[PDB]
């Protein structure tokens, strides 16, 4: 489409500028229109996206939360502006995600045969359906925490058949799916036993690594630890 | 808690 | 136009929303919508005007010298993107540029007769005028120069006339002026005498302040003091 | 070298 006359190579190329810039708009923009060239996703290709719309969406989330915690606080009468402002951040935000997720649909997901590259499609999806979860409110948002669990467990049952412990994805995606059994779900004690289960097996696999393997897993161990000791 | 940052490629 | 059925409060208190939120372009659309009401703007009003524009402008101008930096280290042939994204940005950036100073043209400057008015909008002038400046290099850039320059003096005419030396617009308008002439106009000791003039008639001044207008005035004039900690 | 940031109201 909008990225439709400029070289992939280019996109990508530029993609890595935009990071380097800190223009992650930018960024999300030239790797969607590098998806939508129709080819697959290289590793490095598939950080470049992630990364871009990370940063996208995490801008958006923290000033729903702003937005949210003052409009909390007002219900003096404001008026109606804190609420249509958030409600605007809101729906850009909804926007975004569904962007993500459609390119995960059509069609990264589906030619995504790998585990590697399947698993990191389907966190993914499941990360942003629960972005689309913590601002839900109305008939369909079951639906929208059904969604990231389902996308969240396929993975996981993927990365426990095809990728060692330690393997730094499936690592962040059960991080992920403990925060969202966490702070989604209302499952305070399933989001523990994944965190300590997944800290304890990646333990015993760290001596089959490399140090700079090593440095890579236990980056993402710690995460999982910090998480425990807030929760614990 | 903490999700990972995932912002940094 | 774009919020010309918004109500100028309302434009206000998203702007104030806005900036809470880290939501810079928005709180500048919003400012511009304020602006265009066509009503004059009070202290208050003007700086978040300010605020917006600098925000939106100074993360422009940050990825342009990082994109600037990448494009000179270039000139193995890495092809036309690295220029060719830096023009993009540069071409934004010179938008945003314009639209200020359309503002302050249509119609701010014209009808700001006090003196805190009509100097804050003429170094706003110099500054916008200043960052065109520093992406300029064709027939035009002496103009731009020669532009920034008489914004600035016709500030500092006014502030030196009608406002006593410690008062903050007056003190920052000479920073950013002494940075005009160490970084655009190849003046350094025109730089350096303006920050050291500067800096000792507001020294002399600070006694006449209360406790806090003396904070507001001795943070400025550390700035100074930083410059001419680097110049000399 | 630094201008004023004037980035917070
Ligand atoms: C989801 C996720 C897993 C792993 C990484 S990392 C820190 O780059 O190994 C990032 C994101
Ligand atoms: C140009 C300028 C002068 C003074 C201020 S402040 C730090 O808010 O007094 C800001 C910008």
């Amino acid at each position: 489409g909008a990225m439709g006359s400029m070289e992939r190579a280019s996109l990508i190329q530029k993609a890595k500028l935009a990071e380097q810039a800190e223009r992650y708009e930018d960024m999300a923009a030239f790797m969607k229109g590098a998806v939508e060239k129709g080819e697959e996703l290289s590793c490095e290709e598939r950080n470049l996206l992630s990364v871009a719309y990370k940063n996208v969406v995490g801008g958006q989330r923290a000033a729903w939360r702003v937005l949210s915690s003052i409009e909390q606080k007002s219900n003096e009468e404001k008026g109606p502006e804190v609420r249509e402002y958030r409600e605007k951040v809101e729906t850009e935000l909804q926007g975004v995600c569904d962007t993500v997720l459609g390119l995960l649909d059509s069609h990264l997901i589906k030619e995504a045969g790998d585990a590697e590259s399947r698993v990191f499609y389907l966190k993914m999806k499941g990360d942003y359906y629960r972005y689309l979860a913590e601002v839900a409110t109305g008939d369909d948002k079951k639906r929208i925490i059904d969604s990231a669990r389902s996308a969240y467990q396929e993975a996981m049952d993927i990365s426990k058949k095809e990728m060692p412990p330690t393997n730094p994805i499936r690592l962040g995606l059960a991080l992920n799916f403990s925060v969202f059994h966490y702070e989604i779900a209302n499952s305070p004690e399933e989001a523990i036993s994944l965190a300590k289960t997944t800290f304890d097996e990646a333990m015993a696999d760290l001596h089959t690594l490399s140090e700079d393997s090593y440095k890579d897993s236990t980056l993402i161990m710690q995460l999982l630890r910090d998480n425990l000791t807030l929760w614990t | 808690a903490g999700s990972i940052p995932g912002r940094r490629s």
